[PDB]
């Protein structure tokens, strides 16, 4: 049998994205954060093209297509960055981009050291849990459907159905080489715990970038058009409790 | 402006 679903996920996976950072200059808070912001703007373009090509994405109402992207981009990008770090440098550093790799010194200079250490822990988990390339792809897609508004989406029903379908595909990938219910159950527990762990990290970064935007003119940090719009209009909805992640486990 | 536009 042909793995149609997985064939598609592999086929649409975005290529390499560079930040455009000048690594010839001594590190500074302003330059490092401005480059992270530009990388965010560039990655946002690839995330939109990727999402629009996902199986069933068009089943969603137009307004909800935009909403899920605007709310889950931070988690999606952090998860992908953690995987790149694992595969390219065995979690020795944070591989934001080929031209923007963070060692401990840069983590400190960025003023978000604690958050950076938590992301490195996430990267290490990909190795400790022996996450396969196929599990990574399915889990990343699921992250796009893991944060919603308390007030509900325009067509909450279509969303619930799509999310359920991606969960079913994850079950299938888990059952592939496993011919025992207990083994599958144990793996599902591990993967759902890993997925939940992304949310608290994304929340801390949401708070950090929000505060940075508010005082950006005082610290010389540049925010591109799309990033500035999303962080001033959508991010505060999550910080004020109007939009919340869907956790598998209670915590 | 025009939101993300390329949605
Ligand atoms: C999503 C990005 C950029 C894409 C990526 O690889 C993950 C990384 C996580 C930290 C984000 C950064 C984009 C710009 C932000 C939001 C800064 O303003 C502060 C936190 C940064």
């Amino acid at each position: 049998c042909q793995p149609i679903f997985l064939n598609v996920l592999e086929a649409i996976e975005p290529g390499v994205v560079c930040a455009g950072h000048d690594n010839n200059q001594p590190d500074s808070f302003a330059a490092l954060l401005s480059s992270l912001n530009e990388l965010g703007e560039r990655q946002l373009v690839h995330v939109v093209k990727w999402a629009k090509a996902l199986p069933g994405f068009r089943n969603l109402h137009v307004d909800d297509q935009m909403a899920v992207i605007q709310y889950s981009w931070m988690g999606l990008m952090v998860f992908a960055m953690g995987w790149r770090s694992f595969t390219n440098v065995n979690s020795r550093m944070l591989y934001f981009a080929p031209d923007l790799v963070f060692n401990e010194y840069r983590m400190h200079k960025s003023r978000m050291y604690s958050q950076c250490v938590r992301m490195r822990h996430l990267s290490q988990e990909f190795g400790w849990l022996q996450i396969t390339p196929q599990e990574f792809l399915c889990m990343k897609a699921l992250l796009l459907f893991s944060i919603i508004p308390v007030d509900g989406l325009k067509n909450q029903k279509f969303f619930d159905e799509l999310r359920m379908n991606y969960i079913k595909e994850l079950d299938r990938i888990i059952a592939c080489k496993r011919k025992n219910p207990t083994s599958c159950s144990r793996r599902f527990y591990q993967l759902t715990k890993l997925l939940d762990s992304v949310q608290p990290i994304a929340r801390e970064l949401h708070q950090f970038t929000f505060d940075l935007l508010i005082k950006s003119h005082m610290v010389s940090v540049d925010f591109p058009e799309m990033m500035a719009e999303i962080i001033s209009v959508q991010v505060p909805k999550i910080l004020s409790g109007k939009v919340k992640p869907i956790y598998f486990h209670t915590q | 402006h025009k939101i993300l536009h390329r949605l």
